[PDB]
RNA sequence: CGCCUCCUAAAAGGUAACGGAGGCGCCCAAAGGUCCCCUCAGGCGGGACGGAAAUCCGCCGGAGAGCGCAAGGGUAGAAGG
RNA sequence: GGGCGACACACGUGCUACAAUGCCCACUACAAAGCGAUGCCACCCGGCAACGGGGAGCUAAUCGCAAAAAGGUGGGCCCAGUUCGGAUUGGGGUCUGCAACCCGACCCCAUGAAGCCGGAAUCGCUAGUAAUCGCGGAUCAGCCAUGCCGCGGUGAAUAC
RNA sequence: GCGGGGUGGAGCAGCCUGGUAGCUCGUCGGGCUCAUAACCCGAAGGUCGUCGGUUCAAAUCCGGCCCCCGCAACCA
């Protein structure tokens, strides 16, 4: 399988330093990444122009993986929502494609972000997972100003094998996540 | 323009000078 | 993976404006960025860009000590 | 976005485009194009990726712009409002600040007329 | 503003009261008619009663509010709105 | 005024009153046959626009969800998707 | 010392505009009436600039205010809420004055709002007029003058 | 006891057929007038009597209570 920088860096620098700080007695005890799930709760495409192949074409370029649909679980009056209506996209990244995405995310995306002052320290699950939001998909390198019709950001969920926020915090900072406080 | 101080026509209006109307 | 629904991954060349080049994989073989991890203000320690201000106000006026005592 | 954090209008002369940035006016435009030796007349679409990064690097490094500019000015009023200055109460009651009559006009600070 | 080449204005008589108290250690009350004055670094922590035309308004000065005039802290008008 | 559900009904079945409460006079070409796979409501925590509530991640949750429509019975070891 | 400068609102008189018969920069023309000895201040220098330090002339057809401006030549903008428009505010300075918080003008950096030609209604002007352009004076330390009293430049349409 | 009804300030629509509150007058701000009326131009205000339920959503469909109009209350 693929040799990439972050995947390599995890085993080489992140792994040992982690075993240092928390002193695990088993290799599998030490924090790992399981999956990063990307989401676009969209729903602007509820009725209107429920043609969002433009964003599925977007997310497919960002992650090299075809997103799946999300549809309404229940109908909602105030939101103008028929049950089963197509209102969002979700792609689940594991293994190599997970690293490659995070790799470009940490090295490129967060920098290009408007007035970036560091990731939110407090967006930590409690069970050692992490979630963050994006206002724009232009934040990535593979999406030029030209090929976009409208601003559409996303939800980003990263799951760890950790049990506490503290091991999770360390695993992620050691990988290269920039926290403000 | 005549209300816009940062122009030639503008400072003639006020009857003052500066970088945007030199003497 | 399924075939015919997936954009294809290839070795990629992300270039920054500091002249950082990043070795990775992508759907596009060559990309240029405006900024990166290697040069960003918040990123590089605490390179406080245009303002190492310390305010400066408000004790800072000090013009001067010439009022009398 | 190109410079700085915003993507200045391509198809305009490089000097005008720059003013489409919060924090850079006509003066600061010719001023950035002096200290970089870039032709004030050329269309933005016709910058070298070299000319780009040079023009880029000066502007971003000399002046506070877009986000942080707004941020300080914000904090500047924030404090003025919070010390209880006269200029503070005027911001906190939303009225004008610079010795204008309020009995008429004053609309730009006040907003559309709340008739009675 | 007050022309930078000249001075930073404080009414002579009030400056002295601050400085007298500085020696002794501050602070009593300071009934004043000195709106034309500048708040000045020696004044921090004192409690000054400024005349707004009507009352003597108690203003605790801080390290943040220095370069201003005194009267900016004694409002001349009472306004609660209309209707 | 016919039909269905519950109670009255006295632990088989049945049981009256101008006793107490509600529903039906339809519907579905899939909401049917079968093979294969899947598990809910809700609570806490986390997440751009995003709200009490859209979609996303985690942990707890035997059924309090769902089963077109009244009610009862049944039911996730499916009759639910 | 404060108020006459307030501000949920309504009206009168105005200023500047919404732009290409226009906006902007450079160079370049042609007025008049006035005004001026702790007054106007040529010119030189420091300053992006307001201004500041020098310093000559003039009781003024002599010297100064002084450039008139629309205009002319050239160049840029290219129909866009814009190189239109310049309100609102942030930051920094000059000056007058004992003193510019309430509550002055001006200069500079940044901010760049409303406004795409105006509902019912309604005003002025018959020719060197209307429209448009600049200049001065009184009051006056400075100035909230876009007001007022004058002065010239360009210069119509129409009255059956 | 049977049928109908409650919606800006007044008086009526919309309810049957669930998603969208309308008409005349009146009120308020402007205009014409010396002034008022009329007339002309703009503009506010009903969360639909309540509490409950059905629904994805109720002025609208279903129940409760409240108040109003009409009719009935006969052989005795
Ligand atoms: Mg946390
Ligand atoms: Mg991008
Ligand atoms: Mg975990
Ligand atoms: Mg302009
Ligand atoms: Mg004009
Ligand atoms: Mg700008
Ligand atoms: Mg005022
Ligand atoms: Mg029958
Ligand atoms: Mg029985
Ligand atoms: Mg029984
Ligand atoms: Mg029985
Ligand atoms: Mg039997
Ligand atoms: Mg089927
Ligand atoms: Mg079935
Ligand atoms: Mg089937
Ligand atoms: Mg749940
Ligand atoms: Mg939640
Ligand atoms: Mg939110
Ligand atoms: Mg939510
Ligand atoms: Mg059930
Ligand atoms: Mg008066
Ligand atoms: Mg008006
Ligand atoms: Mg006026
Ligand atoms: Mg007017
Ligand atoms: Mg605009
Ligand atoms: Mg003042
Ligand atoms: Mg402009
Ligand atoms: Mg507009
Ligand atoms: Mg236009
Ligand atoms: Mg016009
Ligand atoms: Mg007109
Ligand atoms: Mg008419
Ligand atoms: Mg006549
Ligand atoms: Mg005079
Ligand atoms: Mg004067
Ligand atoms: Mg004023
Ligand atoms: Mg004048
Ligand atoms: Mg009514
Ligand atoms: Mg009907
Ligand atoms: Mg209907
Ligand atoms: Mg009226
Ligand atoms: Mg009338
Ligand atoms: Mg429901
Ligand atoms: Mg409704
Ligand atoms: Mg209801
Ligand atoms: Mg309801
Ligand atoms: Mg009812
Ligand atoms: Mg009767
Ligand atoms: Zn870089």
């Amino acid at each position: 399988p693929l040799d990439v920088a972050l995947k390599r860096k995890y085993y080489e620098e992140v792994r040992p330093e982690l075993i240092r700080r928390f002193g695990y007695q088993n290799v599998w005890e030490v924090p790992r990444l399981e999956k990063v799930v990307i989401n676009q709760g969209l729903g602007e495409a509820k009725e209107d122009a429920r043609i969002l192949e433009k964003a599925a074409q977007e997310l497919a370029l960002i992650t090299g993986q075809k997103p799946a649909v999300t549809r309404a679980k229940k109908s909602i009056s105030n939101f103008k929502l028929r049950k089963g209506m197509p209102i969002g996209l979700r792609v689940t990244l594991r293994r190599d494609r997970m690293w490659i995405f995070l790799e470009k995310l940490l090295n490129v995306a967060l920098p290009r972000i408007r007035d970036f002052r560091g990731l939110n320290p407090n967006s930590f699950d409690g069970r050692g997972n992490y979630n963050l939001g994006l206002r724009e998909q232009l934040i990535f390198p593979e999406i030029t100003y030209d090929m976009v019709d409208a601003l559409r950001g996303m939800d980003i969920a990263v799951v760890t094998t950790a049990e506490t926020d503290e091991e999770a915090r360390a695993l992620l900072e050691l990988l290269g996540f920039p926290f403000r406080k | 323009g005549k209300g816009d101080r940062r122009t030639r026509r503008g400072k003639i209006w006020r009857g003052t000078y500066g970088k945007y109307r030199p003497r | 993976m399924k075939e015919g629904i997936h954009p294809k991954l290839v070795p990629a060349r992300i270039i920054c404006g500091c002249g950082n080049v990043i070795e990775t994989y992508s759907t596009k073989p060559e990309i240029y960025v405006e900024v990166c991890s290697k040069c960003h203000p918040f990123y590089t320690g605490q390179q406080r860009f245009v303002d190492t201000e310390g305010r400066v106000e408000r004790f800072q006026r000090r013009y001067g000590d010439s009022y009398r005592k | 976005a190109r410079i700085a954090g915003v993507e200045i209008p391509r198809n305009k002369r490089v000097d005008v485009a720059l003013t489409y940035i919060y924090g850079i006016g006509k003066a600061r435009a010719k001023e950035a194009l002096e200290k970089t030796g870039i032709n004030p007349a050329t269309r933005v679409k016709d910058l070298t990726e070299a000319e780009v990064v040079r023009l880029r690097e000066y502007v971003e490094n000399t002046w506070k712009l877009e986000g942080e500019l707004r941020a300080e000015v914000a904090a500047n009023i924030k404090r003025l409002m919070d010390i209880g200055c006269y200029r503070g109460l005027r911001h906190r009651r939303g009225l004008p600040v610079r010795g204008q009559r309020t009995r008429t006009n004053a609309r730009t600070r006040k907003g559309p007329r709340k008739t009675v | 503003p007050r022309s930078l080449k000249k001075g930073v204005f404080v009414d002579d008589h009030l400056l002295e009261k601050v400085l007298e108290l500085n020696a002794k250690g501050e602070k009593r009350l300071i009934k004043t008619w000195s709106r034309r004055s500048t708040i000045v670094p020696e004044m921090v922590g004192h409690t000054i009663a400024v005349y707004n035309g009507k009352q003597h308004v108690p203003v605790y000065i801080t390290e943040n509010m220095v370069g201003h005039k005194l009267g900016e802290f004694a409002p001349t008008r009472t306004y609660r709105g209309h209707g």
